[PDB]
C-alpha cells in the first residue's frame, strides 16, 4: 500500500478571463481503486474528464483528471483524492504561483 | 528509433465474486488501446491502432483476448483457493507483455507479472517461472501453469512471432504522431520558499512533443547550476508538461531568462526573461 | 494410478448421517466428488486443493466435504433425502488435466427401513438332459425375497471367482408387482463343461452379497436384524 | 447441458460398425475425452483429444475431433458383445488442473450377439438342499427369440441373458422360470413366448 502525489497545473499561461484547461495528474498509489474530484470553490465540477488508468515501470498506477476552466481572482481550484492508504482525503490547491 | 510496446492489464480482486479487469496498450508514450472491463470488445484510440493487421486477423485476435479475459479471472480465483489461507482477497495483478524494436530486424519480447504490486513472475522462454526474490510458495501456481501445454505454445506464438509481427506494421502505420513535433510554450512565476528570505523561481513549459527537452536558467551565457527540473507530467492533448525551479535571493532576479530548447523550435531556442 | 471408495453400495434412511469415503496413494493434491443420475453427465458436488481445502462445485447443497488428509477426500449428508438416491464417483489429480476416477458407490435412501430383508438363496444343480444333449452343465441361482434391490451376485469355484461362462439378470423382478414395498428376486446361470461338473472335488458356491442395515441403525422388530451380510449355496461336481 | 451426445441410443448386431456422435459449446475447449462406462461399472478412458483437428485411434475405437465445428466422434469396427456400454463424452476446458469437466449425458449401446449353433431347449434342474424344488432353464436360442413374461402373478420368468464361455468361444442364450403353484412343469412354462417349435423338451 502506497501514498498517492498530487499534481495540479494548467494546460496553456494562466491569464484572467481566459479558457484554460485544469490537470491533475495523481501517481505513486497501490491498490488502483481511488476516487478524484476537482473542485471550484470546494464543489465538485461536472464536467470533469479521465484518462485510463495506467502504471509505469515499477509497478505503481496513474490518471490524469482535466477539466475545461477559466481562473480568476477570487475563484480557488483544487483536487480532492481518496484513498485506502489515506487517513483521511487529501485536498491539493491549484496556484498558478 | 527505440520504440517500446506495452500491452498493461490491470486486475483486481475484492473477494469470491468480485473482480475487474481493464488493460490499456502504449507504443512509445502514444495510447494506441484501451479495453474497459466494461466493454465486450477492444476499443481503438488512434486511426492506425489495427497497423496492418487485416479484418479477420483482427476479429481473430480479438476474439482470443475476449476468451483469455474470462479465462484468466476464473483461474486466479481458482489459484487463490489452491493457497488460502496462506494467501487471501483483496489481490491486485498486474500484467505488462510486448516487445522492444530495434533498427535492425530486430526484437525482445517480455510479459512480466506482478502480485500485490511486486514483480514475481514471467514467461521465459517456453514456460512460466519466478523471478529473484518471489516467494516460494507460488510454486505450486507455476507448476499448475506449467502443465497448460496449449497455453504456453499460444503466448510462444504471442511473444515470439505476433507481437513483433503486429509492432512493425503499426510503427508503418502510425509514424507522423510518432515523429509528430508541438512546440512548447513557456512562462514564468514565483513563491515563497521555506527558508526566512528567500524567492523560488519557476518556469512553466507546457505543449511540447516528443518528450526530449532541454530548460535551463541563464543570467547571459550563464547556465545556473541550481536548476531543479520537475518530472514530466502529461497533458490530456498528449503532449507535455516540465518545469524548473530556482533558488533566489530577494533582489537578485534581476536580469535572469529561462531558456528552452527543443526539437519543434528548429533551433530558435525560447528565452523569456524575468 | 488408482483411487477407492467405501463403501461400494449403501442403504440409508431419511435423516441418516452418511459418510461416503474415498481413498488414494497417487499423493495428488486434488479430489473430487461427483454424483450421476440417468438423463444427466456427472455433476460436481464439491473439491479439493489439498488437504485442509474444500470447496464447492456445482451443486453443494446438502452436502459437506472433508480433506483430513492427502489420502482422504469425504462426503457427508447430515440430514439424508430420498432425492439424494444416486450413485456417487470420487476423483483425483495431479496438476495436469487427467482425474482419475473411483469405481462408485450405489446409495439409496428410504422413507423407513422396516422392509428391508436379505436374500434366500438357492443354486440348482444341471440336468443330466442337458449334460447328455451338449456336453455342457449350466447351474442356476435364485436369491429371492430380499429388500431393497441392493445386491451383488458373483460365482466362485474352488474358492476362486469365475466370470467366464456367466451371466446375471440385468434387474432384478419384483414379487408381487402390486405393491411398492414389494420384494426382489435375481437369478444367474454359470455354465461350465460337462467333464468339470462331473469332477466331485471341483466346490460350486453362489455368492449374493446383500446391503442393508448397520451396527448403528436401530431396530425395533421381532425378526433377526436384517444386516449388510452375505449368503451363498454350494454344491459339489457329482459323477 | 454444454455437450449434447447423439443417438441417445442405438442398438447393433455383433460385428457391425457404428458411430457416435458429441456436440458442444464449452468455452474453452482444451481437449475432449471418451468413456466407457459397463453397467454398474466405473469409468474407462478410451481416448483423448487435444488438436484443433485430432484423430486418435485404440484398438477398434477411433475418434475425430473438429474444435471449429466443436464436434467429435467415436467410431468402433466390428462390434463384440462386450461393447455393450453407454459411452461418455466429455468436454476440458483447461489444459490443467484448473480446469472443470463438461459431462455428456451419454450414449447408451446395446449389442446383439451372433448364435452359431442355436440348440433351443427346455430343461429342469432341481435344488441341491431340497432336491423336489426345481427351475426351468431355457436355453441356446438364437437371438430373434424374445422371452415374454408370466401370464400369471405367481409364475416368475427372467428375461433372456447372454453368457460368453470364453475359451470354447461359444455363447448362450438363457432364461429362467419357477413357481411355487401344484400344476407348474417345464412344458407349461415359456408356454407364452414365441418358442421355436423345434425347441427340446427332455421327458
Ligand atoms: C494486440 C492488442 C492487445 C490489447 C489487449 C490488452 C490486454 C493484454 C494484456 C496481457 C497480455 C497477455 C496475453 C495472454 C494470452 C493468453 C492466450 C490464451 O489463450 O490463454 C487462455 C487460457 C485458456 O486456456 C485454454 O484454452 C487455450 C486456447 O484458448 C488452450 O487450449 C489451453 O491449453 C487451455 O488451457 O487461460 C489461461 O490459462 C491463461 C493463464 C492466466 C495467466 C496468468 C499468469 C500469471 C500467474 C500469476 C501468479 C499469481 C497467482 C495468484 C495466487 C493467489
Ligand atoms: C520462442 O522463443 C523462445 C526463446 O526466446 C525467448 O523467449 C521468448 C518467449 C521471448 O521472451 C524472447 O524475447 C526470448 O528471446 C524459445 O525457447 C527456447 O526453446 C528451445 C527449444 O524449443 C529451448 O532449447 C531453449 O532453451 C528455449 N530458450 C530459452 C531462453 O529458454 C521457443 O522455443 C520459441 N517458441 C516458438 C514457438 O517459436
Ligand atoms: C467486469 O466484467 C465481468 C464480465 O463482463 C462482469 O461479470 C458479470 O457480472 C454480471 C453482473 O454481476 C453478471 O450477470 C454476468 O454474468 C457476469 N459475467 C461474467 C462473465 O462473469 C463483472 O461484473 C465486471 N466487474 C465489474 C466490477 O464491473
Ligand atoms: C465484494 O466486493 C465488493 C467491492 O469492494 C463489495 O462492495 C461487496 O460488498 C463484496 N461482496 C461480498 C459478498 O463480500
Amino acid at each position: 500500500q502506497k501514498t498517492p502525489q498530487i499534481q495540479v497545473y494548467s494546460r496553456h499561461p494562466p491569464e484572467n478571463g481566459k479558457p484554460n484547461i485544469l490537470n491533475c495528474y495523481v501517481t505513486q498509489f497501490h491498490p488502483p481503486h481511488i476516487e478524484i474530484q476537482m473542485l471550484k470553490n470546494g464543489k465538485k465540477i461536472p464536467k470533469v474528464e479521465m484518462s485510463d488508468m495506467s502504471f509505469s515501470k515499477d509497478w505503481s498506477f496513474y490518471i490524469l483528471a482535466h477539466t475545461e476552466f477559466t481562473p480568476t481572482e477570487t475563484d480557488t481550484y483544487a483536487c480532492r483524492v481518496k484513498h485506502a492508504s489515506m487517513a483521511e482525503p487529501k485536498t491539493v490547491y491549484w496556484d498558478r504561483d | 528509433k527505440n520504440y517500446t510496446f506495452r500491452c498493461l492489464q490491470m486486475s483486481s480482486f475484492a473477494n469470491r465474486s468480485w473482480s475487474r479487469t481493464d488493460s490499456v496498450v502504449w507504443l512509445g508514450d502514444l495510447q494506441t488501446h484501451r479495453w474497459s472491463n466494461d466493454s465486450a470488445t477492444i476499443s481503438f484510440t488512434k486511426p492506425w491502432s489495427q497497423g496492418k493487421l487485416s479484418n479477420q486477423q483482427w476479429e481473430k485476435l480479438q476474439h482470443m483476448f475476449q476468451v483469455y479475459r474470462v479465462s484468466f479471472t476464473r483461474d486466479i480465483q481458482e489459484l487463490v483457493k489452491m493457497m488460502s489461507p496462506k494467501e487471501d482477497y483483496p489481490i491486485e495483478i498486474q500484467l505488462s507483455a510486448g516487445c522492444e524494436m530495434y533498427p535492425g530486424n530486430a526484437s525482445e519480447s517480455f510479459l512480466h507479472v506482478a502480485f500485490q504490486g511486486k514483480y514475481v513472475v514471467r514467461f521465459w522462454g517456453t514456460s512460466w517461472q519466478t523471478v529473484p526474490g518471489a516467494p516460494s510458495w507460488l510454486d505450486l501456481p507455476i507448476k499448475v501453469l506449467n502443465a497448460d501445454q496449449g497455453t504456453s505454445a499460444t503466448v510462444q506464438m504471442l511473444l515470439n512471432d505476433t507481437c513483433p509481427l503486429f509492432v512493425r506494421g503499426l510503427l508503418e502505420a502510425g509514424k507522423s504522431d510518432l515523429e509528430k513535433q508541438e512546440k512548447p510554450v513557456a512562462w514564468l512565476s514565483s513563491v515563497p520558499s521555506s527558508a526566512h528570505g528567500h524567492r523560488q523561481l519557476v518556469c512553466h513549459v507546457s505543449g511540447f512533443y516528443p518528450k526530449p527537452v532541454w530548460v535551463m536558467w541563464m543570467r547571459g551565457d550563464q547556465e545556473q547550476q541550481g536548476t531543479h527540473r520537475g518530472d514530466f507530467l502529461p497533458n490530456a492533448d498528449e503532449t507535455w508538461y516540465l518545469q524548473a525551479t530556482l533558488d533566489v535571493e530577494a533582489g537578485e532576479e534581476a536580469g535572469l531568462a529561462c531558456r528552452v530548447k527543443h526539437s519543434s523550435l528548429g533551433g530558435q531556442d525560447i528565452i523569456l526573461y524575468w | 494410478a488408482a483411487v477407492t471408495q467405501s463403501p461400494r453400495n449403501k442403504v440409508a434412511v431419511t435423516g441418516g448421517k452418511v459418510t461416503l469415503s474415498c481413498n488414494q496413494t497417487n499423493n495428488h493434491n486434488n479430489m473430487y466428488w461427483y454424483r450421476q443420475d440417468t438423463g444427466h453427465g456427472l455433476r460436481l458436488i464439491h473439491y479439493s486443493y489439498g488437504a485442509g481445502s474444500t470447496e464447492k462445485g456445482d451443486i453443494p447443497d446438502g452436502y459437506k466435504a472433508s480433506r483430513p488428509s492427502q489420502e482422504n477426500f469425504s462426503l457427508i449428508l447430515e440430514l439424508a433425502t430420498p432425492s439424494q438416491t444416486s450413485v456417487y464417483f470420487c476423483a483425483s489429480g495431479d496438476e495436469g488435466y487427467t482425474q482419475y476416477f473411483g469405481p462408485g458407490t450405489r446409495l439409496l435412501v428410504l422413507e423407513d427401513l422396516r422392509n428391508v430383508t436379505p436374500p434366500k438363496v438357492s443354486l440348482f444343480e444341471p440336468s443330466k438332459a442337458e449334460i447328455s444333449h451338449t456336453q455342457k452343465a449350466t447351474l442356476v441361482c435364485l436369491a429371492t425375497g430380499f429388500y431393497p434391490d441392493h445386491v451383488e451376485l458373483s460365482w466362485w469355484v474352488n474358492g476362486k471367482e469365475v466370470h467366464s461362462g456367466v451371466c446375471t439378470d440385468p434387474q432384478p423382478l419384483k414379487e408381487q408387482p402390486a405393491l411398492n414395498d414389494s420384494r426382489y428376486s435375481l437369478s444367474s446361470r454359470l455354465r461350465v463343461s460337462a467333464t468339470f461338473w462331473q469332477n466331485p472335488r471341483n466346490h460350486f458356491r453362489c455368492q449374493v452379497q446383500f446391503y442393508g442395515l448397520s451396527e448403528n441403525d436401530e431396530w425395533t422388530q421381532d425378526r433377526a436384524k436384517p444386516v449388510t451380510q452375505i449368503v451363498s449355496a454350494e454344491a459339489w461336481g457329482r459323477a | 447441458t454444454q455437450v449434447e451426445q447423439s443417438p441417445q441410443s442405438l442398438v447393433v448386431r455383433q460385428g457391425e460398425n457404428c458411430v457416435l456422435q458429441c456436440n458442444y459449446s464449452v468455452t474453452p475447449d482444451n481437449h475432449l475425452r471418451w468413456f466407457k462406462q459397463d453397467t454398474g461399472k466405473g469409468l474407462v478412458s478410451l481416448t483423448v483429444l487435444v488438436d484443433q483437428k485430432d484423430k486418435t485411434s485404440n484398438g477398434r475405437y477411433s475418434a475425430t475431433l473438429d474444435k471449429d465445428a466443436k464436434h467429435s466422434t467415436l467410431h468402433i469396427t466390428a462390434t463384440l458383445l462386450d461393447d455393450t456400454a453407454t459411452y461418455i463424452c466429455v468436454v476440458g476446458d483447461r489444459g490443467s488442473a484448473l480446469g472443470r469437466l463438461h459431462f455428456g449425458a451419454g450414449t447408451q449401446l446395446i449389442v446383439i450377439p451372433d448364435i452359431q449353433n442355436p440348440d433351443p431347449a427346455v430343461y429342469q434342474l432341481r435344488d441341491s438342499k431340497s432336491s423336489d424344488k426345481s427351475v426351468c432353464l431355457f436355453t441356446d436360442f438364437d437371438s430373434q427369440t424374445n422371452v415374454s413374461q408370466s401370464k400369471d402373478s405367481d409364475v416368475y420368468i427372467t428375461d433372456k441373458c447372454v453368457l460368453d464361455m470364453r475359451s470354447m468361444d461359444f455363447k448362450s442364450n438363457s432364461a429362467v422360470a419357477w413357481s411355487n403353484k401344484s400344476d407348474f412343469a417345464c412344458a407349461n412354462a415359456f408356454n407364452n413366448s414365441i418358442i421355436p417349435e423345434d425347441t427340446f423338451f427332455p421327458s
